[PDB]
């Protein structure tokens, strides 16, 4: 459908952290969601041999945004081309099954 | 209109003395004349006044400039001719093509020779199917190497393949004391897989230096463009056997075939002209007049020349005047030091007659066979044979590039 | 064969005349770097005063 | 220092192509500035008859687009205003000057040529 | 020995002083054995007759060097290019003393053609060095779409890469663009506040009008440009405080004629006194092979450190250029141009004259504005 | 396709006289001209090329001049072994022909 | 190389007889043959190329002719239909220098007639 | 999973049935359509504790840290890190977690 950029109300853990940081460090902000609901990985585009970043990391590396405040997982491939602040929550990967 | 062919100086004599009367260009819209003219001298002003007479009298827009053997600059001369004609002049050999490069902005000249980028990608594919992740780049000061290095680097970093470059080598070869420093870095090249960019005159002495150091021995692999080959008919006996090189389809795609294909392409462009806008371009009255009203025609002519869907093969040419669909030949040196075809680059596909890399290295006296021939037999879980991923040219790192050796049952 | 050396520490046994030449060669091939150590017997040194400039 | 000098035919004949002559002397001012040509009526009004760079950029009043031309040759350091549409009442005095860049000033004027038509 | 030297010039005064400079070179530097003579060919309108005449009279006379200036009309820059093409036909080393278009910068085509003055692309080398004076880590780059633009952009990016001070963004635009306010809008949204511009006269006028249109000409947005845009009619639309360039004594042609004559005579004598050099190519007609000594005399010219130059220390670079030029930065001050900083080839040292910055700024501002 | 009309209708001349026949086309030809003569029941013989270029074996008895779309071809000093009929050829398109004329001796 | 015509006749008024002209390279050579009026005009009949394409006629004999050629036998094939008002004399002509274009020949046939 | 070479077969199973959003996969496993789901502990422990129809299982692996990413040339990096450490220390992170 026509991907309307509709205003909405956002609030949560990341939102609270961002508001705290903004109040702390003398700067203003504005929040918009990712284009296609994706964490941002390495994929081939236009069948060309070059593989690059789509969605989230592609949006951030394009300069359309200056920061990412979200449950983003730090790893070597992202750390090469973006810069991660020191972690705000240590966590790991587990499995969810029916009770 | 007509198509004119010129035989300048050392042009292939037999390829006209028997191939003049083999022309067939019907079943199209235009009916041009084949105008054979031969000047057995390298006089510039003679061919310049000939093309001036062509413009003044014979209303010829398509010119197959089929001569050879030296000085890309002469195509530059043609380019000035183009600058005063807006006509599509074609390169078929030597100073017209397989030497022409990096054309001008206002250039109305065209060629079927591949671009430095294209053959660079061809050799990169060559080393890709031979899983040569390590490579060292070495090139001289000859202009046209900075863009070659940029192209290969851009292909490297834009590739998921784990390519590894050792060091890019920039060589000021014509410097007297530079050679004194040169052996400092040339000796420091350990990678067996080296790619070279220079000229044939440069190639001779750089190979001599490598042999004096020992870069032509076993294991070492040489990747070179068609420029160092020069004219492959005069085989350089000094160059080592096992050297692998790129060139155009010289011995297969013959000169009469080249000129007939060029005439067919020009006639196809004229047919697109007369089908979309339906007027024959008018020749300029004099060789000393300037006009710009052909603008919405000139590049538009190039438009119907940039999209040549003739012979069934969509060989439509690249924006720089080259072809987007190049065919290249890959040749190595024989035991008697001759060049023979091993690799074919056609429609974005690379094939090789001797798929197994033959040990055509300098034929050292029999050694300890450090590169043994091993036979396997598939048996789970001890041996498993499965299809190579066509993207990475291999499989997971736990796999090994095993070539299943069919023995042809009836062929 | 000097290139085929993957080591960082090199023991060497030769006389002075070719010692100077091979040390210049090792300079050409980078074997005279900071990370590398050459060890030679007494005769390579020769006289303590007649010091070659290629050491 | 540098200077400008003028000349012309003086006498007028019907159906003519007047050429008004200006040369620059003192230094080789032939590949800079923008050389300018104006008219001046006995009523003391003026308007630019042309401005030409050292590349061939001529511009002036669009009333006489076809009539007015500039012919500049640098071998003599010479330039002519080619004027037409000259009736008996078009007697005036025309000037050649220079356009120093930045529009800093219309300083070095020509002494002027009195073009008489009768 | 008799060796001929061509000169394609329609300026008669410069014809006489070219012959006089040849005679000065012969009397001063020493032409005891090799007699260098000079011939002149007039500039025609069309270039077909350049080619015709150059191999009918100059190549026929087996001339070594042809001294060609910039074309009389700086719109058909092509006219010297057939001259270089004829030079490369038989590999004739040719010196063009006033040219600075990048079309001859590519030695893959015009290997036989040498310029005594830097190209416009070399101006970029100043800006980085200029930037080094003021530590402006944030810069916006503007460039047209032409071979000059490609060369300038590549040179500036390669020179800026090594010091880790990177260009924020470069914007390339087609020449003759009817409107560029959008491009300079996405340039304005960038955090950087230092602007680098390089374009033709009409392009410069259009971009200056666009900058004046939407308040970019105010304070903070520091402008730094070259020499093409400080000519023509762009400052009819350009604001004040624009920081252009001025290469040293390149507009002059008589001094460069004398310098080129001295260099050519010195190199020709020093080379012909050494080797079994082949005779010059015999002419347009009847010559089957090219003159292959051309690269060797090219190497001589590269090594020909003519330190006894009339205009000072005159040395040729690795590509056919004079380095260590006394570039003077041109600070526009209320529609007037002022020499505010000299450059001796080592550093761009500003002289005592005050520098007025764009937007009415009087001191050195910060080169960026945090968002 | 384009068509011609040759004219007029006659080649009346005495021994060694002078006649001329005009190639006249409906469209511009750019001096595309040929000329032929043949006896009744024998066969044509070529005369003229672009610039009135005669062929070997045919003497200089035949001349001509013209341009664009109109050409004239003149015959003089004719010997009564060429009792024939002269024709002009154009090939702007595939081929084109006109009317032509026949030769009689009086 | 020489040309010899064969297959001349108009035994049926307004019928269709297929005339031909054998040759003795002609492989890359086009064709165009000629009728003669009682006024002896060398009128064109049909048009073929060396590759067989470009089948056309002049305005005189349009709409009734079937045209083909065979370079293997060096022969043509055209059935004349609208020549019923003539004592026609047709001859074959091989345009010189061959090619897809048409040029000035001197290689013509021998001459055979078609009479009603 | 793609980076784990010996676990390549692993990906070869999910590449046929992988989803695009967390919520849809959570609902699918709520509908028993998907047998199991693989994802971060921080999201899934709360997702299990919120409804009591789904449960975490196994032992956590690949311990990483959620982080605020920014462009490499951003001057805010040092102060962002310092402030985030200060928030960890003073117990504000404790309050936000609770
Ligand atoms: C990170 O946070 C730091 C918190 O102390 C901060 O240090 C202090 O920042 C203030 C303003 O941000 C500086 O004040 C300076 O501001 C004016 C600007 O006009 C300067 O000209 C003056 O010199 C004045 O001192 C403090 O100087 C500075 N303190 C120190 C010790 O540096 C950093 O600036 C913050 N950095 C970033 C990138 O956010
Ligand atoms: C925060 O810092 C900004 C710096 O841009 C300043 O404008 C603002 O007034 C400050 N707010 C305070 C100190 O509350
Ligand atoms: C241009 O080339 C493309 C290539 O497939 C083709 O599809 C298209 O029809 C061509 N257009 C013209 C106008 O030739
Ligand atoms: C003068 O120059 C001409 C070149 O046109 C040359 O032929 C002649 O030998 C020269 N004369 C002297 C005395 O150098
Ligand atoms: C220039 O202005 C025109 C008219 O407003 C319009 O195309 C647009 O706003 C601008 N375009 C560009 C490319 O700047
Ligand atoms: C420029 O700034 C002035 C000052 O406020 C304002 O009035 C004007 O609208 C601005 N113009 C543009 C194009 O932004
Ligand atoms: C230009 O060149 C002359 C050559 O003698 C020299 O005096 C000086 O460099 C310049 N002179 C003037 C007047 O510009
Ligand atoms: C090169 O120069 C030397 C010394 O002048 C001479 O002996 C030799 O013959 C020259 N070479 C040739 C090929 O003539
Ligand atoms: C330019 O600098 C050089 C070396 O610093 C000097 O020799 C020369 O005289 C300078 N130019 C002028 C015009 O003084």
């Amino acid at each position: 459908s026509p991907r309307h950029t509709v205003p909405q109300c956002c609030y949560g853990f990341c939102i609270d952290l961002l508001i705290k940081l903004a109040r702390t460090m003398n700067f203003t902000y504005e929040v918009h969601l990712v284009a296609d609901g994706k964490f941002g990985t390495q994929e081939r585009v236009n069948n060309s041999n070059k593989k690059e970043w789509n969605g989230m990391m592609g949006e951030l590396l394009s300069g359309q945004a200056d920061m990412i405040v979200a449950p983003l997982t730090i790893n070597n491939e992202r750390a090469q081309y973006i810069e991660f602040s020191k972690p705000f929550k240590y966590q790991g990967l587990t499995i969810l099954v029916k009770k | 209109i007509g198509i004119a062919v010129i035989l300048v100086g050392t042009s292939d004599e037999v390829a006209i003395k028997d191939a003049h009367e083999k022309d067939d260009f019907h079943h199209l819209s235009v009916v041009p004349r084949v105008e054979l003219v031969a000047m057995n001298e390298t006089d510039p002003k003679s061919i310049i006044t000939r093309i001036c007479d062509l413009m003044s009298d014979r209303k010829i827009q398509g010119v197959v400039f089929a001569d050879d053997t030296d000085q890309e600059a002469i195509a530059q001369i043609l380019d000035f001719i183009s600058a005063q004609t807006l006509t599509p002049i074609l390169g078929i050999h030597g100073g017209s093509s397989m030497i022409m490069a990096d054309k001008d902005e206002s250039s109305m000249f065209f060629q079927f020779g591949p671009s430095i980028e294209q053959q660079a990608s061809v050799m990169l594919n060559i080393m890709e199917e031979y899983d040569w992740y390590i490579f060292s780049i070495v090139t001289t000061y000859f202009p046209g190497y900075q863009d070659f290095v940029n192209k290969i680097r851009s292909t490297i970093e834009n590739s998921f393949v784990g390519w590894e470059l050792e060091e890019v080598l920039l060589l000021d070869m014509s410097l007297d004391d530079g050679d004194s420093k040169i052996q400092n870095q040339l000796k420091k090249l350990q990678s067996p897989i080296i790619l070279l960019y220079c000229t044939k005159e440069e190639a001779t002495y750089i190979f001599e230096v490598a042999n004096s150091v020992g870069l032509t021995g076993y294991g070492y692999t040489w990747i070179v463009p068609s420029l160092v080959a020069g004219d492959t008919d005069t085989v350089p006996s000094e160059f080592p056997t096992g050297l692998i090189s790129v060139s155009y389809d010289e011995w297969d795609y013959g000169l009469p075939a080249r000129v007939r294909d060029g005439i067919a392409i020009i006639t196809t462009a004229a047919s697109d002209m007369l089908s979309e806008h339906s007027f024959i371009p008018e020749p300029k009255s004099s060789c000393y007049n300037t006009h710009e009203k052909r603008i919405y025609q000139s590049n538009m002519l190039n438009r119907y020349l940039i999209n040549v869907t003739f012979e069934g093969r969509n060989l439509s040419f690249s924006e720089d005047g080259y072809q987007m669909h190049p065919k290249l030949v890959i040749i190595l040196l024989n035991k008697e030091r001759k060049w023979e075809r091993v690799g074919k680059w056609k429609d974005k596909s690379l094939q090789m007659k001797y798929y197994v890399w033959p040990r055509m290295c300098p034929e050292t006296e029999e050694q300890e066979d450090d590169h043994l021939s091993i036979v396997t037999l598939e048996e789970a879980p001890f041996v498993i044979v499965e299809s190579v991923d066509p993207l990475s040219g291999t499989c997971m790192r736990n796999t090994v590039p095993c070539q299943k050796r069919i023995i042809s049952e009836n062929k | 064969q000097l290139k085929k050396i993957h080591s960082s520490v090199i023991l060497l046994y030769c006389s002075k005349d070719e010692a100077v030449l091979i040390l210049s060669e090792a300079r050409s091939l980078g074997l005279t770097g900071y990370d590398f150590f050459w060890i030679v017997p007494s005769l390579v040194s020769g006289n303590t005063e007649l010091i070659p400039k290629e050491f | 220092d540098v200077q400008l000098q003028e000349s012309g035919p003086g006498l007028v004949k019907p159906s003519q192509s007047l050429s008004l002559t200006c040369t620059v002397t003192g230094y080789s001012i032939t590949s800079d500035y923008a050389w300018n040509w104006i008219r001046q009526f006995p009523g003391n009004k003026l308007e630019w008859m042309g401005y030409i760079s050292y590349s061939g950029s001529t511009g002036y009043n669009p009333s006489l687009k076809s009539r007015i031309s500039i012919t500049r040759d640098t071998s003599k350091n010479q330039f002519f205003l080619q004027l037409n549409s000259v009736t008996t009442e078009d007697t005036a005095t025309y000037y050649c000057a220079r356009l120093y860049y930045g529009f800093y000033g219309m300083d070095y004027w020509g002494q002027g040529t009195s073009v008489t038509v009768s | 020995k008799i060796v001929n030297i061509g000169a394609v010039l329609s300026t008669r005064k410069h014809e006489q002083m070219f012959r006089e400079a040849v005679n000065q070179a012969n009397k001063r530097h020493g032409s005891w054995k090799i007699q260098l003579n000079a011939t002149s060919v007039t500039h025609k309108p069309n270039a077909i007759q350049m080619a015709l005449s150059v191999c009918e009279d100059l190549i026929s006379s087996q001339v070594y060097a042809i001294l060609v200036s910039h074309p009389p009309t700086p719109n058909d820059h092509f006219t010297p290019t057939p001259v270089s093409y004829t030079a490369g036909f038989y590999r004739i080393p040719v010196l063009g003393l006033t040219t600075r278009m990048s079309i001859y910068s590519d030695k893959s085509i015009h290997l036989s053609f040498l310029r005594t003055v830097p190209p416009y692309s070399h101006q970029s080398s100043v800006w980085f060095e200029m930037m080094r004076v003021y530590n402006w880590n944030h810069i916006i780059l503007l460039v047209s779409d032409d071979h000059e633009g490609r060369a300038a952009q590549k040179r500036l990016e390669t020179l800026l890469e090594e010091r880790e001070s990177k260009a924020e963004k470069v914007l390339q635009f087609d020449p003759g663009t009817k409107n560029v306010t959008a491009l300079l809008m996405e340039a304005r949204e960038l955090e950087a506040r230092v602007i680098i511009l390089s374009a033709s006269e009409d392009d410069a006028a259009t971009v200056y009008r666009a900058a004046a249109m939407l308040n970019m000409t105010g304070s903070g947005y520091v402008w730094l440009v070259g020499e093409r845009e400080i000519s023509g009619n762009a400052l009819r639309y350009a604001p004040d405080g624009i920081i252009g360039l001025q290469l040293i004594n390149g507009k002059n042609e008589s001094a460069h004629i004398s310098d080129a004559v001295g260099v050519v005579a010195q190199a020709v004598h020093e080379l012909l006194e050494k080797e079994n050099i082949t005779d010059p190519p015999r002419g347009c007609v009847g010559n089957t092979n090219i003159w292959k000594t051309g690269p060797l005399f090219k190497r001589v010219l590269m090594s020909s450190k003519y330190a006894d130059g009339v205009t000072g220390r005159v040395e040729f670079n690795e590509d056919g250029d004079r380095k260590f030029a006394n570039y003077s930065i041109m600070n526009l001050q209320n529609r007037k141009l002022v020499q505010v900083g000299i450059y001796n080839g080592t550093h761009v040292i500003p002289n005592d004259r005050k520098i007025i910055w764009p937007g009415g700024e009087t001191e050195k501002p910060r080169g960026y504005q945090m968002s | 396709d384009i068509q011609m009309t040759q004219s007029p209708s006659s080649l009346s001349a005495s021994l060694g006289g002078k006649v001329t026949i005009t190639c006249k086309a409906s469209q511009d030809i750019n001096k595309y001209i040929a000329w032929y003569q043949h006896k009744p029941g024998k066969g044509p013989r070529l005369l003229i090329h672009y610039t009135s270029s005669l062929q070997p074996g045919i003497p200089s008895r035949f001349s001509g001049s013209g341009s664009g779309r109109d050409y004239s071809f003149s015959i003089s000093n004719l010997e009564p072994e060429d009792i024939a009929t002269y024709y002009c050829l154009q090939y702007d398109n595939l081929y084109t022909f006109g009317g032509g004329t026949k030769l009689e001796i009086k | 190389v020489k040309l010899q015509e064969s297959g001349g006749g108009l035994v049926q008024p307004g019928g269709s007889l297929k005339l031909s002209c054998a040759a003795s390279t002609f492989s890359s050579y086009t064709m165009s043959w000629v009728r003669q009026t009682p006024e002896k005009r060398l009128e064109w009949v049909a048009y073929i190329s060396n590759g067989g394409g470009g089948t056309y006629y002049p305005d005189t004999v349009k709409g009734r002719f079937t045209i083909s050629r065979d370079n293997a036998k060096n022969t043509l094939y055209l059935q004349m239909n609208s020549l019923k008002e003539d004592t026609a004399m047709y001859y074959c002509a091989r345009p010189s220098r061959g090619g897809s274009s048409y040029w000035y020949f001197d290689v013509w046939g021998a001459g055979t007639t078609v009479t009603v | 999973f793609r980076r784990q070479v010996e676990l390549s077969t692993m990906y070869r199973h999910m590449e046929k049935h992988n989803y695009e959003s967390a919520a849809e996969a959570i609902q699918a496993v709520r509908d028993n359509k998907l047998h199991a789901f693989i994802w971060d502990s921080a999201v899934l422990e709360f997702e299990a504790s919120q409804k009591c129809d789904l449960v975490t299982t196994g032992e956590l692996f690949f311990r990483s840290g959620f982080g605020i990413g920014m462009r490499k040339d951003s001057p805010w990096k040092q102060n962002v890190s310092l402030s985030i450490l200060k928030s960890h220390e003073n117990g504000f992170m404790e309050d936000l977690d609770k």
